[PDB]
């Protein structure tokens, strides 16, 4: 049949660019919250 | 009345001169403006969902 319905569907590319933002949240904080924890805690 | 002149019938009966200018045309149902979103989940392919 002939349809050509919807001149888009948001790619799984730009959302990855959005997915990359939260990923940096998952990777960054732990390393700080773990490593720097040794410093501010003892002295 | 509305009698369309023709060659298939001018044989078995005569015909006078016409008094109109008619053509043949196609008539179709009304013109309507309606949108086509099937489901609201349309803007996103299920790959991202």
């Amino acid at each position: 049949d002939s349809r050509s319905n919807a001149p888009a569907t948001l790619t799984f590319e730009n959302m990855a660019g959005v997915f990359m933002l939260v990923a940096g949240g998952i990777v960054a904080g732990i390393f700080l919250i773990f490593i720097e924890i040794a410093y501010k805690r003892h002295k | 009345g509305s009698l369309t002149i023709n060659e298939e019938r001018s044989e078995i009966v005569d015909f006078s001169v016409p008094f109109v200018e008619t053509g043949i045309s196609v008539m179709v149902a009304r013109s309507n403006g309606t949108v086509s979103p099937s489901a609201f989940l349309e803007p996103y392919s299920p790959a991202v969902w």
